[PDB]
């Protein structure tokens, strides 16, 4: 799975709980207002049966999204 | 007062009084009626009429006014005299159209930053940026601004949005839903084909000529 | 406001290769217009044109090929 | 040291701004000059429409206290001399804000006094776009023009463009409410004749105006 998950001014700090939707995070790329940006992480391999990450593999680094992935 | 003979309008292509924007100049013949002091001319959107007296040596040589500062469009000038009496002859009018004060430079460049690279005029993300050039000869008027209208697919105007001290305008995704699709159709949508237009106006009549797009 | 718009040229995404028969991935139209798909082969002398009826499906069987081409 | 930078979005302008003419016999001292009308501009917040006017420095005013979206709205005008004419239509805000001009020039005359050409729509468009037509050839269909009972002929005129404006396929076409434009029509006519090869053309553009048997043609062409 790869999702874009932030309304965000400045870049965040990347996830550390392992949930498909992470902690208070989007699932998919919302809405911006013109100051904001949009940032996303390249997520480890998503495991369907638990529907969270595999045990290890944790969150890529969190780029801003430019354009298309 | 007999009326006013020649009322005809000369537009001015180059036009400057004391580093402004000037119009073209309206011009008449003066009133074959003897005693007339001013001749008063009505000029539409405005409370003041124009008045200009005129001189003992107006009898042979026609009297001009100019109007300096309006913006590019229509204009209603109406001329009546008057007596010492206060007599006034019947109006005369003028219905034309005015050019800009200060023909402004159209924009230099006007592209979108979120472009495909595969092929040109393809947005990939959800809000489209929107960035084009300073105008040239900026310093030469004080304060400016842009106009910009966006279309759709099938020419329904969709905002007009006024921008000032700013070249980078950052189109929205969620401008383009709620505020758009709804108010042109009352329905949730969205729309894929837009277009945008983009004029360069100053204020004391300035307006660019031939807007500009991409 | 009226137009005409051609059908988008499609991406071979794939050919496996059978010495008489050949199977071709390929990508899907987008225009409402589309009635049918064309494939011109070029046997290296002669041009040969081959359309199939029907995009209901993304793959193809091109039939009656010269064996070793 | 600069101006600080802002954002504002302007009034949007009324939409089908179209004059709408009335034929009528009336007495020569005074002619009821036909009325005009304009769509409510969409963004709320407009208080009143001003007009300006060729013979009258004062616009006319007409003000919308209600809110009746996709409602039509007429503005008449009387006693007008016949010639030509130019008006400009701007909406205001109720803080004062004024939306951008709505030009409409019509030449004003009894003869000259016939509607444009409505419900020029294209049928065979496809469903998803409005803006395209699906069938191989083009199929176009219109309303039949009011008060064209009392006029014994009225042919409408059809101008055809390409993305360029070429003059093409100018018809003559006489009681007839639905025109065809066959593929072969299409590419084996002009496409040839203006490219100079068989090579078709795909972008088109549509106009047609009502025209006289022996009087002037309508008020303007019709639109897309």
């Amino acid at each position: 799975t790869v999702f874009i998950y932030i309304i965000g001014t400045s870049l965040p700090a990347k996830p550390t709980s392992p949930a498909y939707p992470p902690s208070g995070w989007s699932k998919t790329p919302p809405n911006r207002t013109s100051n904001t940006q949009n940032i996303y992480c390249s997520t480890g391999t998503l495991d369907p049966v638990t529907n969270q990450l595999v045990s290890g593999t944790s969150w890529s680094d969190v780029v801003q999204w430019s354009g298309t992935e | 007062v007999l009326p006013p003979r020649d009322f005809k309008y000369t537009p001015t292509p180059g036009g400057v009084v004391g580093a402004i924007g000037k119009n073209g100049e309206l011009s008449w013949l003066p009133s074959l009626t003897n005693n007339v002091v001013y001749y008063s001319i009505a000029h539409s959107g405005h409370v003041n009429p124009y008045i200009v007296q005129q001189l003992e040596n107006n009898p042979n040589e026609r009297m001009i006014q100019e109007i300096i500062g309006e913006p590019a469009g229509l204009a209603i000038f109406e001329l009546r005299a008057v007596d010492i009496n206060g007599r006034r002859s019947s109006p005369v009018t003028l219905s034309v159209d005015l050019n800009s004060a200060k023909n402004l430079s159209v924009v230099s460049n006007f592209r979108v930053v979120n472009t495909a690279s595969g092929d040109v005029t393809e947005f990939v993300g959800p809000d489209v940026k929107l960035a084009w050039d300073k105008i040239p000869e900026e310093e030469i008027i004080p304060e400016i601004y842009y106009t910009l209208e966006i279309y759709d697919s099938q020419d329904r105007m969709l905002r007009s949005v006024r921008i000032e001290d700013v070249y980078t305008y950052d189109y929205l995704l969620t401008y383009n839903k709620a505020d758009f699709a709804l108010l042109n159709s009352g329905a949730l949508g969205i729309n894929r084909k837009l277009r945008f237009r983009i004029r360069a106006e100053g204020e004391n009549g300035e307006q660019s000529v031939g807007w500009a797009t991409i | 406001m009226i137009s005409n718009n051609a059908p988008a040229k499609m991406v071979l995404n794939s050919v496996l290769t059978g010495y008489t028969l050949a199977y071709i991935q390929h990508s899907i139209y987008s225009d409402y217009d589309v009635i049918g798909r064309s494939f011109w082969l070029k046997e290296g002398s002669n041009v040969t044109r081959r359309d199939f009826t029907g995009i209901d499906t993304f793959s193809v069987t091109i039939n009656n090929l010269k064996p070793t081409t």
